[PDB]
């Protein structure tokens, strides 16, 4: 709720988080579009030449605007990626242990950057006993 | 005069360390300009700080990933606890992760998550994007898990090569002889250390959950960043000379003709600041990675060992370590053990039994008044005096202190033939 | 504007703190910052240091009153080592300076 | 071929550690303005340095 | 000036604490104990 002279709200840096329109009387609110850096995930030129590009903290929507394809990560949406249900050694980290590892398992429905949550290593199980 | 304990109290001491700060980074134009492309053009013109700022703060981020990964994972393979818990008496429900809670933790864990809590969308509209650590919180408990694993199953060896098995009195004992206890101390009162064992876990448990000050230096890092963080927002709305401290407005208001020389006083106090900003994460951050290393080899040889070092791995002589995850920290569990119930003695460096003075070969020379007794060090456990705890050393006159005493030859009864 | 506050533990204080240390590390050897104090004759406490190193406690015995004299001699010279080159606190003077 | 040592010797070597520097505090106005009145207003304008 | 001043104590004061945590090691292993550290605790064999 707005005071009657109240139609600008600075948040915390001379940021207008509200602002209220002249015509009528409505509260509206104002928040940056797309802010968020990206990214580039790639195996070396030599190795290959497909790279996969991070949307960091961007909810998987704006990936047809700059283009399976489709991964959302606990860091931001991920391009060219392909999951796996298994898990390896990290080989190139995202985050959130999602760890890129670019692999060709028989050149055929292969050849691209796949990404998966790392595996933490072999699992053991010492055979403990009390005596 | 020499005194000597009696009895023993294994306490539990916890150190908290800071292990990371939190990742984090800004873009140069993003906060100088908010999305303006003339400020953007004037800054490309003024230079390549923008690129100095970001490679130092990726440098940041990437060293922390660094600490996390190299404070926690030591283990080659991640052990899971065994199944059925017959570890001597010693209750380690409170500490193994368990199954129930819907996060694959144990319980102080949890409380030391809960205890620590911190609007940020506000200030991430300017560039402040905060990255994710690469090691999760579930991979940093089952890093825990399998460390603990580890020291209760194999206890040093693993750190070593393959983990051996061993009965958890056994390597109990291996640490009480390296402590310089021998073996039969605990051998004979395994059940009265294994109560102390639980209730000084116990009383560890009630006393976490009590006040939340105990976790002092993650709280004050965490505050640290946070003001700063906040005062780096808030230095954006300063003037700094110019008409207005909005770019929107000054472009607005002015030409660029005009207003370029209010967009370069913008551009160079907001600039000033970020880069102070910088210097001080940067010094911050070298001060985490010196605690962090000191984290990382405190429990290489505290909790994969048992350092002979006195205060490393808690006050008194040590005996393991169990590490638990925190929020951007570590915790340790020192277990030492503690001498307690001391009584005075009157003692001699050595005894002249046929005009030789026999020292003692392991332990101490003591007399309750009437008889003479030799006792380990560390622990009141009388002994008859023979030749098997002392060996002969020439004459006994050079020696001074010493008193005249018989010893006791073993063989001589066997000589009854 | 500048300004040099005190530190909170005076001169006195501090000499007090090394007294403690000096009068737990001569008496109670160094159990006393482990667990609790226990007073030890100091022949005993040196016999015991001999034995970490490898030199077994007859050798301490043996040459207690050369040690002694050995010892103090060179405590001695330590004080002629310090009243003839102020050069011996390096880095103490070049943190104030 | 082994050497043994036959008669020892102890020795005392001093050691420097430096623990604490000078505690130092400043203030900007009696530093950067000294008292004036005219510069404090400017200062502030310059945000929470 | 302020600026550079500060930043010089900030680094400077790292020394010293880099020093007096050393300092604390020295004053733990080598005076509460025997320490087995060589050159750590004095040149040679290491008595208290």
């Amino acid at each position: 709720k707005f005071l009657p002279f109240q139609q600008f709200g600075r948040d915390i840096a001379d940021t207008t988080d509200a602002v209220r329109d002249p015509q009528t009387l409505e509260i509206l609110d104002i928040t940056p579009c797309s802010f968020g850096g990206v990214s580039v995930i790639t195996p070396g030129t030599n190795t290959s030449n497909q790279v996969a590009v991070l949307y960091q903290d961007v909810n998987c929507t704006e990936v047809p605007v700059a283009i399976s394809n489709v991964f959302q990560t606990r860091a931001g949406c991920l391009i060219g990626a392909e999951h796996v249900n298994n898990s390896y050694e990290c080989d190139i980290p995202i985050g959130a242990g999602i760890c890129a590892s670019y692999q060709t398992q028989t050149s055929v429905a292969s050849q691209s950057i796949i990404a998966y949550t790392m595996s933490l290593g072999a699992e053991n199980s010492v055979a403990y006993s009390n005596n | 005069s020499i005194a000597i304990p009696t009895n023993f109290t294994i306490s539990v001491t916890t150190e908290i360390l800071p292990v990371s700060m939190t990742k984090t980074s800004v873009d140069c134009t993003m906060y100088i300009c908010g999305d303006s492309t003339e400020c953007s053009n004037l800054l490309l013109q003024y230079g390549s700080f923008c690129t100095q700022l970001n490679r130092a703060l990726t440098g940041i981020a990437v060293e922390q990933d660094k600490n996390t990964q190299e404070v926690f994972a030591q283990v080659k393979q991640i052990y899971k606890t065994p199944p059925i818990k017959d570890f001597g008496g010693f209750n380690f429900s409170q500490i193994l992760p368990d199954p129930s809670k819907p996060s694959k933790r144990s319980f102080i864990e949890d409380l030391l998550f809960n205890k620590v809590t911190l609007l940020i969308c506000a200030q991430k509209f300017n560039g402040l994007t905060v990255l994710p650590p690469l090691l999760t919180d579930e991979m940093i408990a089952q890093y825990t898990s399998a460390l603990l694993a580890g020291t209760i199953t194999s206890g040093w060896t693993f750190g070593a090569g393959a983990a051996l098995q061993i009965p958890f009195a056994m390597q109990m004992a291996y640490r009480f002889n390296g402590i310089g206890v021998t073996q039969n101390v605990l051998y004979e009162n395994q059940k009265l250390i294994a109560n102390q064992f639980n209730s000084a876990i116990g009383k560890i448990q009630d006393s976490l959950s009590s006040t939340a000050s105990a976790l002092g230096k993650l709280q004050d890092v965490v505050n640290q960043n946070a003001q700063a963080l906040n005062t780096l927002v808030k230095q954006l709305s300063s003037n700094f000379g110019a008409i207005s401290s909005v770019l929107n407005d000054i472009l607005s208001r002015l030409d660029p003709p005009e207003a370029e020389v209010q967009i370069d006083r913008l551009i160079t106090g907001r600039l000033q600041s970020l880069q102070t900003y910088v210097t001080q994460q940067l010094i911050r951050a070298a001060e985490i990675r010196a605690s962090a290393n000191l984290a990382a080899t405190k429990m290489s040889e505290c909790v994969l060992g048992q350092s002979k070092r006195v205060d490393f791995c808690g006050k008194g002589y040590h005996l393991m370590s169990f590490p638990q995850s925190a929020p951007h920290g570590v915790v340790f569990l020192h277990v030492t053990y503690v001498p307690a119930q001391e009584k005075n003695f009157t003692t001699a460096p050595a005894i002249c039994h046929d005009g030789k003075a026999h020292f003692p070969r392991e332990g101490v020379f003591v007399s309750n008044g009437t008889h003479w007794f030799v006792t380990q060090r560390n622990f009141y456990e009388p002994q008859i005096i023979t030749t098997d705890n002392t060996f002969v050393s020439g004459n006994c006159d050079v020696v001074i202190g010493i008193v005249n005493n018989t010893v006791y030859d073993p063989l001589q009864p066997e000589l009854d033939s």
